[PDB]
Formats: C-alpha cells, sequence, structure tokens
C-alpha cells in the first residue's frame, strides 16, 4: 500500500518574546494514510490542552494537520513535538528552535 | 454548498 | 483575481473498530468554511469561518443532509473497491474525494473539478472539458462505464457550472473581508554559523495570504534548486501563511546569494541581498 511520511514543523504563529503569550503550531503535512498522532510537549512532558484542524489533503491526495496550543514562551521552557505514524520506526521528536 | 448528491463507484 | 470553492471528504475503513470515518471539510480559496466529522456528537455540518454564521436554519438543515448522503455513498463505496481489488475485510482503506470550481476575473466559471482517490492514487477523475474521465487502472474503467451509462458526468457538470459558482459568490460577498484581500508577505533573511567555515542562510515570508508563494535563492544569478532546503507553507493560526528556504554556504561567500520571492501583494517581486 502507498505510504508517505509526515513532514513535521514545529514553530511560533508570532515571534518568540518571553513572557508574551504566542501559538504553538506542530504542522504536519505529506503523509499518508491519515491515522497519525501528534503531540505538543513542554519540557518533555504531554500538553493536554491542544487543539487541530479537521483533516484535509493536497492536490497530491497527502493529508495535512495542524495541532496547537496557546502559551506563554520563557528562557527555560523547551517545547517540542512528537509524531507517529507507520513509515516511521519510532516515534520523532521536533524540537522548537526559536532562532531560525 | 455541497452536491445534493454523488453516485456509487 | 480568480477564486475557488473546493470541497474534500476523506473516508477510512476501521474494521471491526465501527463504521468507516468520514471528513468533508470546505474552503473559499485557503480559507475553511465548514466541516463535518462523523465522530463528533453534533451529526451536522458546522460553520468553520464567521462569515458563513449568517446562513439560515435551510442552508444548515440541507447541507448536513446531503453531506451525510456523501457519506453513506462512501461506505458503500468502500464495499465496492474491495470487491472491484479482491481485498479482505481485515485491512482498512482509504477513499478521497475533491470538487469544486473556479471563477475569473468577472467572477464567471473558468473551470470545475472532481476527483477521486483510492488508498492514495488516483482512481478516476473528471477531464477537464467535464464531458469524459480519465480511469487510472481497470478497476476504474469499471466505474467509467457505469458511470457513463447512468449519465453521471452531466449531473456533475450542472452542479460544477450553476450552484458551484453561484454559492461561491455569494461566500466572496458575505466573506468580502477575509476573501478579498491579499496579505504581502513580510520577509527577511538570517544567517547561523554551523561550523568554522559554513553558515545557513534562510530567507523567511511570514503573515501573507493567499497561500501561493515562491522562495528562490540565486548565487551568482544562478538558481539553486537542488541545494535549497524548501519547507512546505504552513498555516500560522490567524488565517495567514509562513514559509522559508534555506542554503548552507561556505563562510564569506554570502554577498553572492540572494532571496527571491514572488506573491500576489507584491507590486513587484522582492530580492533580499546580503549587503
Amino acid at each position: 500500500m502507498i505510504q508517505r511520511t509526515p513532514k513535521i514543523q514545529v514553530y511560533s504563529r508570532h515571534p518568540a518574546e518571553n513572557g508574551k503569550s504566542n501559538f504553538l503550531n506542530c504542522y504536519v503535512s505529506g503523509f499518508h494514510p491519515s491515522d497519525i498522532e501528534v503531540d505538543l510537549l513542554k519540557n518533555g512532558e504531554r500538553i493536554e490542552k491542544v487543539e487541530h484542524s479537521d483533516l484535509s489533503f493536497s492536490k497530491d491526495w497527502s493529508f495535512y494537520l495542524l495541532y496547537y496550543t496557546e502559551f506563554t514562551p520563557t528562557e527555560k521552557d523547551e517545547y517540542a513535538c512528537r509524531v507517529n505514524h507507520v513509515t516511521l520506526s519510532q516515534p520523532k521528536i521536533v524540537k522548537w528552535d526559536r532562532d531560525m | 454548498a455541497v452536491g445534493s448528491y454523488v453516485y456509487s463507484v | 483575481g480568480s477564486h475557488s470553492m473546493r470541497y474534500f471528504f476523506t473516508s477510512v475503513s476501521r474494521p471491526g473498530r465501527g463504521e468507516p470515518r468520514f471528513i468533508a471539510v470546505g474552503y473559499v480559496d485557503d480559507t475553511q468554511f465548514v466541516r463535518f466529522d462523523s465522530d463528533a456528537a453534533s451529526q451536522r455540518m458546522e460553520p468553520r469561518a464567521p462569515w458563513i454564521e449568517q446562513e439560515g436554519p435551510e442552508y444548515w438543515d440541507g447541507e448536513t443532509r446531503k453531506v451525510k448522503a456523501h457519506s453513506q455513498t462512501h461506505r458503500v463505496d468502500l464495499g465496492t473497491l474491495r470487491g472491484y481489488y479482491n481485498q479482505s475485510e481485515a485491512g482498512s482503506h482509504t477513499v478521497q474525494r475533491m470538487y469544486g470550481c473556479d471563477v475569473g476575473s468577472d467572477w464567471r466559471f473558468l473551470r470545475g473539478y472532481h476527483q477521486y482517490a483510492y488508498d492514495g492514487k488516483d482512481y478516476i477523475a473528471l477531464k477537464e472539458d467535464l464531458r469524459s474521465w480519465t480511469a487510472a487502472d481497470m478497476a476504474a474503467q469499471t466505474t467509467k462505464h457505469k458511470w457513463e451509462a447512468a449519465h453521471v458526468a452531466e449531473q456533475l457538470r450542472a452542479y460544477l457550472e450553476g450552484t458551484c459558482v453561484e454559492w461561491l459568490r455569494r461566500y466572496l460577498e458575505n466573506g468580502k473581508e477575509t476573501l478579498q484581500r491579499t496579505d504581502a508577505p513580510k520577509t527577511h533573511m538570517t544567517h547561523h554559523a554551523v561550523s568554522d567555515h559554513e553558515a545557513t542562510l534562510r530567507c523567511w515570508a511570514l503573515s501573507f495570504y493567499p497561500a501561493e508563494i515562491t522562495l528562490t535563492w540565486q548565487r551568482d544569478g544562478e538558481d539553486q534548486t537542488q541545494d535549497t532546503e524548501l519547507v512546505e507553507t504552513r498555516p500560522a493560526g490567524d488565517g495567514t501563511f509562513q514559509k522559508w528556504a534555506a542554503v548552507v554556504v561556505p563562510s564569506g561567500q554570502e554577498q553572492r546569494y540572494t532571496c527571491h520571492v514572488q506573491h500576489e501583494g507584491l507590486p513587484k517581486p522582492l530580492t533580499l541581498r546580503w549587503e
């Protein structure tokens, strides 16, 4: 069966400023089939209050999903997104890098 | 608005 | 400029785990405005944009009934396709359908489309003339024979040249502030050393709408397509989009590299330079 690997991006809606509320995004695109597990992490722990967009797909039939939560960045706090999918031998963790 | 009816394959 | 409406439908069989999942979503250009999810408790078509909430109970009752009709057909299809391809009940399979219409600057029908996929592959597609079918395999040819005998294409053609364009024009009016807008990209480049002798140049485009954009790197005017990392255009969550493209270059050659940004909100294409 066709299988396509998710491309994973973790980023903030607005430029990060310590102390200012923002939105943390994990965008997964280009994957197939549609079953996928996405978790936003704060210092390694699963963030429970996470919304996600309605399942949709691109012109090449691959799926995309946005997971997002409100957050206020700090200097010590590490954020990441952890994604599991049939194409991944183990869950992939992408760390949020604000200096990109 | 969606189509009123689709046909089976 | 030009505009379009598109509906996307996904059905996934889940053997022994309940009835197939069905998810429908509607867009005008890059702005979503309706959803249906078979696993939510509402069981109704629901608003996903403020400018669609003004539609009346007849709209939501009718959209709900027609989208459940889509759901039932896909349930039938999943069984039909198993028989076409001689597949067991145990496996999970995927059906996807997308259809809609484009209008031009005069806000009249440009072209329409109605496409179908099984397990992530083209299955059957209405050709651009809206009178004939492109069938990807032998099973899809079976569908084509059946849809030709039932004159399926004419009925879709009527929707795509009529209902589709007349409701797109309505949404474009009701959601004028969101849909008839263009937000030009806010652009910059970042520079970070990765070692003593290499640096990452990353060209950023932020807060733009609609999603269509082109980011390109040039070295002495030569496109660097093979050496560029270009991420997929991504939503910010506020109705705008972001994108970047990066190259790793030898330290000291920064002034050779320029980033070129094209977007319909820019009066003229932008070139960003390191000097």
